[PDB]
């Protein structure tokens, strides 16, 4: 689920971003990384917030129900 | 000389959750999440009842 969460919104963030061009210096800086950066490295930037603030895309709402889910995990586990 | 000078010049599906859970495996799960490493040895070295368990 939450990839199925995760995928649509970077999609539709991108098809946003591209019908509202507004073309300058930074947008190919932006857009670099729907071509370049493969999946791998992708992800492991679009996937990091343990510190209160990274370059987290958009969908924000996705960030509490990880944390929930990891909160979740500890809990099942042994950590207190 | 300025003339010259600029005459001198003008001269697709089941991969994402894959990739996903091998990032969060890499970078949301080992990062010093736990500590117990004295707890443990202290109620280790308990011998509530010979040799105590950290002794063996």
């Amino acid at each position: 689920d939450f990839v199925a969460k995760l995928q649509d919104n970077q999609r539709f963030r991108y098809n946003e971003v591209m019908q509202a061009l507004n073309m300058s210096a930074a947008l190919t800086a932006r857009k670099t990384r729907e071509f370049r950066s493969p999946p791998q490295e992708q992800i492991n930037m679009l996937l990091n917030f343990k510190d209160d603030k990274s370059e987290c895309p958009c969908p924000e709402e996705i960030r509490d129900q990880l944390l929930d889910f990891h909160e979740d995990l500890m809990t099942h586990c042994g950590i207190e | 000389x300025x003339x010259x000078x600029x005459x001198x010049x003008x001269x697709p599906r089941h991969r994402a959750v894959n990739l996903f859970l091998q990032g969060y495996e890499k970078s949301w799960i080992e990062t010093e999440e736990h500590y117990f490493e004295d707890k443990l040895i202290e109620d280790l070295a308990k011998p509530g009842a010979r040799v105590d368990p950290l002794h063996q």
